[PDB]
RNA sequence: AUAAGCAGCUCAAGCAAUAAGAAAGCGAGAGCGUACCUUUUGCAUAAUGGGUCACCAAGUUAAUUUUAGAUGCGAGCGAAU
RNA sequence: AGACAACACUGACUAGGAUAGCUGGUUUUCUGCGAAACCUAUAAUAGUAGGCAAUUUAAGUAACAUCUUAGUAGGUACAGA
RNA sequence: AUUUUAUCGGUGAGUAUGUAGACUCGGAAUGACAAAGAUGAAUCUUGAAUAAUCAGACAUAGAAUGAUAAGGUUGUAUGUCAAAAGGGAAACAGCCCAGAACAAGAGUUAAGGUUCCAAAAUUAUUAUUAAGUGAAAUAAAGAAAGUUUUUAUA
RNA sequence: CGAAAAUUUAACGGAUCUAAAUAAUAUACCGAAACCUUGUCCAUAUGUAACAUUAGUAAUAAUAUUAAUGUUAUUUGAUGGGGUAGCAGAACGUUGAGUGAAUCUUAGAUUUUUUUUUUAUAACUAAAUAUAGAUGAUAACUCAAGUGAGAAUGGU
RNA sequence: CAGUCGCGUAAGCGGGGCAUAGGAUCACAAGAUACAAAAAGGAAAGAUCUUGGAUUUUUGGAAAAGCUACGCUAGGGAUAACAGGCUAAUUUGCGCAAGAGUGUACAAAAUGAGUGCGCGGUUUGGCACCUCGGCUUGACUAAUCCUCAUGGAUGCAGAAACUAUGUAGGGUACGACUGUUCGUCGAUUAAAAAGUUACAUGAGCUGGGUUAAAUACGUCGUGAGACAGUAUGGUU
């Protein structure tokens, strides 16, 4: 193409801080949910699935932080800020194996 | 107790869905406040904007006006001194000095009603020639 | 008369009133800013049109058929005697 | 030689009588709301009509959106032989 | 006439290996339908009145097509542009933030940055690189007493 | 190292950097017309008070009240604010007309300028120049349109 | 629901077929209905219901063949030819890796099957963002024909040449044929190498090719005419 997208295919140490507060702020708002409820005896579902098959940012590799998976590259990885709205979706789960 | 939700981020690029989400919640303008009970309804609510809000657990909820007073700022200025005015509905307010304490509001159809110095306020003055300052003051 | 401005905007030294009072204007220097319209998915575009200024220059009228609002009369209305 | 018939000739000049689903143009301010480039039909495919639907403001709302809880339809990713 | 095979094809068996648009015994998430409740910015329906539009473009994911080429062509999902200024991407319709009524403020922040151009760190910690490699658009297979670490080993 | 293309260093934006590179971390700060605060403008609601106008209803010889309209303030410390095609509402201006046999004008009406002020497509203040008593100008309300032009290889 | 038929002991089933592939109006024709009947009685021509005949196959439904290079108007660049842009299948453009094999011997002096990983932007193409050659005069690249330095070479005795590494300062001419770039050939030369630049350069020149009106030939067409044909001529 003729078009420039000027998108470096790495991050800069700034935009990983700021994904790891990101990150770290989601485990935030979700214990805080999960914490309110638990005081009331209740439980959501939602909560319950997000607690049982995501990690907290402490909890993931830096791999799994700065990249994603992409079956059109050569080692199947790809940057995490290549993904649309990707500082306002999540985003921590990958295939196992890549 | 309840949740105080506050919008960090905007919805602008994100799909329809997410914006009856925060219709739902009442969260229109960024860093707009809202709250609400500790409920499961409401939970599941904040767990499709959790990348976008900010959530807190508080004991009561605040009312719009007890909301808005924790961002007003000290006016740093205190009118101690007020000069004659005329307001129009009342009437006109006399000088009042808070300093010593008065707000006295005088109306009428005459000018003696209103308190004020009139043309024969000001011959009575002229007349009394005999007045005259102690000679001590003097 | 050391400088690469769609000539405007933001910041602004200085000059400027023979005199008490009164600073419009021009502006060194710093920064931001690639005309307008048309037509297009998309135009600073090297796509269209204009040398400048002034004037002339484009949803109007009639008949007919409707709607809204207002208003006259009212199971009658209008017209005409 | 489609050559010539007085600026014009694969049919002159002049007066009277046109259309153009195409191109261009359509002039003061403020305020409120705010699309589409999809479907169907067409002698259609630069057009048009009906829908979806933008707008005006009345009459309704058990309206509409979202989440929660329970329920339902349907076989993609994946996995398997 | 005759028998024999660690040769070919065929049949039977295998809870053997692989293969998948027209295989799915198993089977998500998502999306769809409806019920109740709650919340919300009236966003919904109807009546009356009444338009524009009918080559769209790009990004991301996943396909058909092409040559696993095209800023190619054509569907699906989401968004932006179109009709959206502003900050970031050196410059930028479509990307990352964020939706401009007008001012003031060493105000609070997003993306993004903080030696100078140029507002903000020459801010702290642990390692690697010696090639200006790199530092905001990753050229490949491959070679090699470059260097570091780890794991074995003399 | 592999790694070669034709104007010029030539995709670090440049200077330059041995980190101001790379990887894994932490904090502060900067940072938009976003947000907050203080004010302003506009649009659309809710009640209340007051001012003016118009039209009614009562009182008055020893003023009050009702309704509509305009307006300011105030209550809920009300809500809302990009925009093409397009739809809608509210206004200004131009020309002529009615009220007009009206109003004003040498004590200066009118003067294509300049200037001043006012939330202001407009009017106003003042200044300079000239000199008209109406074939002059004009508020307000209303009526009617040959009514508003940087765009047509437009016309003169 | 009404009407009235069939089958079934009965309950009940039946308004064609296991399901999914057959077009209207108009006109015309055949039956019914008793509606209206242009003075009146009738009728004609109409209306309502049922029914029939359709590659109405451009199947929401026209009775329809061509040329224009003598051409014209309105438009589009919303779809082409040249150039630019994107792409790189292909190329008369290259490199690297591996090494079957050739080299009397011996893989790598030379040579290098079928391949793999790439560069580059010269050829023929794709897309559709966007509607020639010569002369004169240059500039630039380096993947080098000559000249300069140099490694390897059972296959470097010398000479000459082969291969390869540096290197683009200068040079690379003359003629015949062809409109030619290209190509073929003659004769010299140290050598008579390439490419990019709008396949550099026509507001610098040329106009032979392509090339509108004229004309002929062949072929095609019933014909007007046409042709990636040929020929002579044709305001730069
Ligand atoms: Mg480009
Ligand atoms: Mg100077
Ligand atoms: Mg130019
Ligand atoms: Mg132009
Ligand atoms: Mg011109
Ligand atoms: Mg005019
Ligand atoms: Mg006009
Ligand atoms: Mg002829
Ligand atoms: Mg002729
Ligand atoms: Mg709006
Ligand atoms: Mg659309
Ligand atoms: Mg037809
Ligand atoms: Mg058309
Ligand atoms: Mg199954
Ligand atoms: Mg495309
Ligand atoms: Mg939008
Ligand atoms: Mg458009
Ligand atoms: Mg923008
Ligand atoms: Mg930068
Ligand atoms: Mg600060
Ligand atoms: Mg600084
Ligand atoms: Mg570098
Ligand atoms: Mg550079
Ligand atoms: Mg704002
Ligand atoms: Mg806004
Ligand atoms: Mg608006
Ligand atoms: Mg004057
Ligand atoms: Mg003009
Ligand atoms: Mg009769
Ligand atoms: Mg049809
Ligand atoms: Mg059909
Ligand atoms: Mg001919
Ligand atoms: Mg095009
Ligand atoms: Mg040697
Ligand atoms: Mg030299
Ligand atoms: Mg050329
Ligand atoms: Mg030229
Ligand atoms: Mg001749």
């Amino acid at each position: 193409g003729g078009l420039l997208w000027k998108i470096p295919w790495r991050m800069s140490k700034f935009q990983k801080l700021r994904q790891r507060r990101r990150l770290r702020a989601v485990d935030n708002v979700v214990a805080t949910i999960e914490n309110a409820l638990a005081k009331k005896g209740e439980t959501v579902k939602a909560v319950e699935r997000w607690r049982a098959e995501m990690p907290t940012e402490a909890e993931m590799l830096p791999k799994d932080k700065y990249t994603i998976f992409d079956r059109k590259e050569k080692r199947y990885r790809k940057g995490i800020h290549k993904l649309p709205k990707w500082t306002r979706v999540s985003q921590r789960v990958n295939p196992p194996g890549y | 107790s309840f949740f105080r939700i506050t919008l960090h981020r905007s919805a602008i690029g994100l799909p329809k869905r997410t914006h009856g989400v925060l219709a739902a919640l009442g969260l229109r303008r960024r860093n707009q406040t809202v709250f609400h009970p500790v409920e499961p309804q409401f939970a599941g609510m904040l767990m499709k904007v959790k990348e976008l809000v900010r959530v807190e657990e508080v004991p009561h909820r605040l009312t719009k006006r007890e909301l808005k007073d924790e961002r007003k700022p000290d006016a740093g200025f205190v009118v101690e001194k007020q000069v004659r005015r005329f307001i129009p509905g009342v009437g006109v307010q006399d000088e009042v000095d808070f300093s010593k304490v008065g707000a006295v509001v005088r109306d009428g159809k005459r000018a003696g009603d209103l308190g004020v110095r009139t043309r024969s306020d000001w011959e009575v003055i002229g007349k009394m020639k005999s007045v005259l300052p102690k000679v001590k003051a003097l």
